[PDB]
Formats: C-alpha cells, structure tokens, sequence
C-alpha cells in the first residue's frame, strides 16, 4: 500500500479529479497549469495527519543524492541521550499509532529512528540514478513501521530544533521570526507546550500547523516550496520555508491543494517552440 | 488514441510547442488504460498556422516522430528529431 501513489501525468491528473469548469476546478488547473510550466507528473500523497511531513520526506529523500551532513554527524545518535537527560519533559513523548513503549525505552526508540532515517537515506544516495531511488522510496514508503519511524525521528529534530531556537530567544540571541510566532501561540507558550499540544497531537488528531511547516525545513534543512493552489493569484500561491532559503539547502516543491491534501511534482520539464 | 498527423514547414516553422522530461526516465504511467514511459506533450498550439491547421492539439503526447519511437525520450531527444526533417513533419500522437 504505497503511501505515496504512482506517478500521473499532470494533464490526466486534472482531467480526472478537477473535471468542469467550476470556479474551485478552473481555480485548480490554472493552478495546476503553473506547476505544468516546471513538471509534467504528480504524485498523490496519503492524506493522512502525517501528509505534509510525507510529501516532504518522500521528495527529499528520493532526491537525496548525498547524506546531508546533518545526518551524516554522527553525534547525531548521541542527541536524544543527552536532550531527553536534560530535559525530562521530553518524556511526555507521544508515539505515533503504530508503536507502543515504556518511556524508559524512549531514547533507544528515538536512536533507533534516528538510525533508519540516517540509514535509508544513505542508502538511496548511494543509487546511480534518481529513477532508482524513486523506486527505492517507493518501497520504503508503504505505510508500514519504517515509514512511521522517519515520522518519529523529523518529529524529534523539530523538537530540537524547536528547543535551540527557545534557548536562543531567552538567552537574547537572534531568532527567526517564524520563531516568535510560533512560540507566541498561547498552546506552545515553550517547547514542552509545543511537544505536548502539538508534536505529539501529529499523527493523531492532526496534522502540521503553517508556521510548523518552518520548524521542519529547519530540521531537515531543506527548503520547502509549496504551491498553494487555493491562494492561486496572490503573493502566497508559492509559498517558501524559510521565507529566505539558505542558498547551500536543497529544494524540494510541494503541492498543497487544501491544507490537507497534498501532491508532489515530479519529473522536472522544459519547453521549446517549433 | 494514437493519431499519425502530417505537417509541413512553414519558413515560421511548423507552429506549436514541445514540453517534457529533460531527464532520462522510463518509469511507467497510465494514459488511456495502458502503461507508457513518459511522453512529450504539445504544450501550446499557433493559431493559424500549419499545427492548428493540420490537426495537432494542444496535450497531444507524442509517441513517434518520422517513424522513430519517442516514448521515454528526453526533451532534447524529440527536438533534435523534430530537426531532423528536411522538410515536413510526420507525428504519431496520443489524444
């Protein structure tokens, strides 16, 4: 049961799904007519609590042509050890409905998803050809234990990272401003709230906020690109987290039809006239 | 299905637009019920000229050009074949 289906040719896509000429379905295509402009396919992602975290894994790991050196570190594996020690709260970790533990073996669950994140994605940048990993995602991600494991470990580093930029903000450093809305919410006032009233509620009674879509491209550090096709004709049609991407992040394009359904383009395109 | 359209240069060219994959690709995708390597599609169409005259439609994927197999071709693949002619074109394309 792949969680992301098979590759579809935008024009049949759209045929099939957004058929009429309601305002909603033309609102769609020419949306979806941008998007045609750089891709000539889509892949239906799980519309699930977990979409937005599996568009953007599935695509950064099936483009993965190196092991970025966040997860190449391997202090990496030392990092729920020592985050979970000084912070006991971090014990209050809800896991996703396919596991189950006794928060003793929170830190080894933690490392052990850490490693099959770290894993799989060193395996798929070892593979000669992105046609290959596409394949080689495609069984990783048929929503089974492994694939809900990565959920587990993106979750974890959005955590940290959620926990640096706090520590940031009191001690008086510089911080994002997607920082400061996101501990400005009166339900994560500071990480604990954060992981309690939000992180773990992922994958279980929703899925990731708009402001949470910058906590992830900070924890995978990549930059994730969003057509947004409800907001066809404005400034946030494409929306980009970080709002100013380091140049060195890689890309990856998302296709967010509603705020819970989720496309990815794929099969990068080029025109020429005749 | 599959259409074998003729068209001929005008000394403006032959009067639409090709887009697809730059890549190398074969993975199989589904159009009309069979499975096919990714194919060029007919991006944009000249009114008036010798595309929209001859039958060429905008959507059109191509699966021969002057008798050679396009499908999973590379966008450089088909244009250069598009090149090729002398003269006219010869297109076997899916509607």
């Amino acid at each position: 049961p792949l969680s992301v289906a098979p590759e579809m040719d935008i024009m049949d896509y759209c045929k099939k799904e957004w058929r009429g000429n309601t305002q909603k379905a033309t609102c769609m295509k020419m949306g979806y007519e941008e998007v045609s402009q750089k891709f000539t396919s889509i892949r239906r992602v799980r519309g699930d609590n977990y979409a937005a975290l599996r568009a953007t894994l599935f695509q950064a790991m099936s483009q993965a042509v190196g092991l970025p050196p966040w997860l190449q570190d391997p202090e990496l594996m030392l990092l729920p050890e020592k985050l979970i020690s000084k912070y006991n709260w971090i014990k209050q970790w809800k896991l996703g409905l396919k596991f189950d533990g006794k928060n003793e073996d929170l830190v080894d669950k933690i490392k052990e998803s850490l490693t099959l994140l770290r894993k799989k994605w060193a395996g798929l940048a070892e593979m000669r050809t992105a046609e290959a990993r596409q394949i080689a995602c495609d069984e990783l991600f048929t929503n089974e234990a492994e694939e809900y494991s990565l959920y587990e470990a993106v979750k974890f580093l959005m955590l940290n990272r959620a926990i640096e930029l706090y520590n940031d903000k009191e001690k008086g450093k510089e911080v994002p401003f997607f920082s400061v809305l996101l501990f400005a919410r009166d339900t994560s006032n500071d990480p604990g709230q954060l992981l309690r009233n939000h992180l773990n509620q992922v994958g279980h009674t929703g899925g990731l906020e708009q402001v949470e879509m910058f906590l992830l491209a900070y924890a995978v550090r990549h930059t994730i690109q969003v057509y947004r096709l409800s907001k066809y004709n404005t400034e946030e049609f494409i929306t980009v987290y970080p709002t100013d991407p380091p140049k060195d992040w890689p890309v990856v394009t998302l296709i967010a039809e509603d705020d819970r359904h989720y496309n990815i383009p794929v099969r990068v395109c080029e025109e020429t006239s005749l | 299905g599959p259409r074998v359209v003729r068209i001929v240069k005008s000394e403006s060219g032959y009067g639409f637009n090709v887009r697809g994959q730059v890549s190398e690709g074969g993975q199989l995708r589904s159009i009309n019920g069979e499975l096919y390597a990714p194919l060029q599609h007919v991006s944009a169409v000249l009114p008036g000229g010798a595309a929209d005259r001859a039958g060429v439609r905008k959507g059109d994927r191509i699966l021969e050009v002057n008798h050679v197999n396009v499908e999973g071709a590379t966008h450089k693949q088909v244009v250069d074949l598009i090149r090729a002619g002398e003269k006219e074109l010869i297109l076997t394309v899916l509607s």
